[PDB]
């Protein structure tokens, strides 16, 4: 949503709530500007995780390959990896 | 896990990465993939988005698991393992 | 910054200005818990973007390359790359 | 308005991409990105610090603005739809 400052203001407790229970984004307009949003923890957290993820070197190319795996079925023996690795 | 419990499923992919770290970091994951990981897919891990989306990322010490949450599979499927830093 | 959510509600334009000038966030905690992040739209809008750039292909080691063109002064003339796609 | 100089790097992108896309981005990085850089773009995070990225049509322009010398230097220029 886009919701004016003052009306934010009066009532910020409720936009709080749904942000959180939603994740909607709540953009408070200035002076018919967008200057902030609301946004949920969870929500800005996930942004930043994914640029995580991408930022790292192969990440994007292993991730085409295991999605490739999936869609093949081509998964490993639980057990196997379980007494190779764990001593 | 109850009910429908879920299990791990591990792609060659994921694998091959486990193989390619050092053994120390290795099991520490695969002790967290199938412990902890299993038990609160949702809760141990970030959806991702853009690209991503669809997908999960759980962190903890050097390394970082990418998953889905295949819930018609009852399934965690480990994507990719990568090392952090 | 870590702020109730009454002391937001009281001076939210002065926290909607500051959150504008700087690019703090400000962790929103209703009744002693996360609830809600407020975030400049430039700041949100500037780590969507870079996640558009960090998935596109190639683009992490050729921005580096391109930098390093940079370090060098290894620029093309500008009067030849108009002339290429203009006329 | 602000010099423009043009990394080896991004005449490159130019040439490897589809001419139609290349002349609109060429326009584009003459004309309104040399008027408005800290405006037409966006700053980019994490490694990227210090870098703008613009985007329009199916092209996206990542920058770098010289303020102590009034310069775009172009860095990169992408596809925009392009992804894995
Ligand atoms: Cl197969």
């Amino acid at each position: 949503a886009v919701v004016p400052l003052g009306e934010v203001r009066n009532r910020l407790s409720e936009y709080v709530a749904e942000v959180e229970l939603t994740h909607e984004r709540i953009t408070i307009t200035r002076h018919g500007h967008p200057a902030a949003v609301l946004i949920s923890a969870d929500d800005l957290a996930s942004i930043e995780e994914t640029l995580e993820v991408l930022r790292t070197p192969g990440a994007s190319e292993a991730i085409r390959e295991g999605l490739a795996d999936v869609a093949a079925g081509r998964f490993v023996s639980n057990d196997e990896i379980r007494n190779r690795y764990t001593a | 896990s109850d009910d429908h419990p879920y299990h791990v499923a591990i792609t060659a992919t994921a694998a091959r990465d486990l193989q390619r770290l050092p053994e120390k970091i290795a099991a520490a994951c695969v002790e967290f993939v199938f412990g902890p990981l299993l038990n609160n897919p949702h809760r141990l891990g970030k959806p991702l988005r853009n690209d991503l989306e669809g997908l999960h990322s759980a962190r903890r010490g050097d390394y970082r698991v990418v998953y889905a949450i295949d819930d018609g599979h009852h399934r965690v499927e480990i994507i990719h393992i990568a090392r952090r830093s």
